[PDB]
């Protein structure tokens, strides 16, 4: 029973695994969206200033 | 409209996310249900022959 | 614009579906899972007696 | 030693719960960060649009 509960344990780590790279990965394109944003931001406070 | 875009583009994301989720456990858990469906067929020839 | 937002809540609609769909199957397969890990118990139990 | 080995993976399953958790509630507040710099953007374009 312990094998058992053993092996299925360590299939739902590998599941976990894989979800917290998916995770991080989308994350990672959040935080690339928001910097590509704020380098518009930046961008436009040069218009400002030039107003 | 531009605000409803907006709100609805956002809420459709969350969407998107949350149909990844469920489809990587859809996998798992069909997986896990195939792998308890041989172990039951298994534990059925034991049983037989041991009675 | 309203194009656009016609095809946001056209995507927003499927993905809605789906996951309803899989919601709906992961409980059916859920319910079937916990059923089969209680079966696969008894038939260790009976293992237990008989060997 | 399989009990050993199976305590250690159901601990490593708890600090991976864990680690989900986190990283959701961070992606939620980088979420809103992405919403924070949204509304900003649309105050510096409303004042663009008055120089």
């Amino acid at each position: 029973t312990a094998i058992e509960r053993a092996d299925q344990l360590a299939k739902s780590a590998v599941a976990q695994e894989k979800a917290l790279k998916r995770a991080e990965e989308r994350a990672q394109q959040l935080r690339a969206r928001l910097d590509a944003m704020q380098e518009a931001q930046d961008q436009v406070r040069r218009d400002s200033a030039t107003h | 409209i531009q605000a409803e875009e907006r709100e609805v583009s956002a809420r459709l994301a969350a969407a998107e996310t949350a149909l990844g989720e469920s489809d990587a456990r859809r996998q798992t858990q069909d997986a896990a249900l195939e792998d308890n469906a041989l172990e039951i067929d298994r534990l059925r020839n034991a049983l037989l022959q041991s009675d």
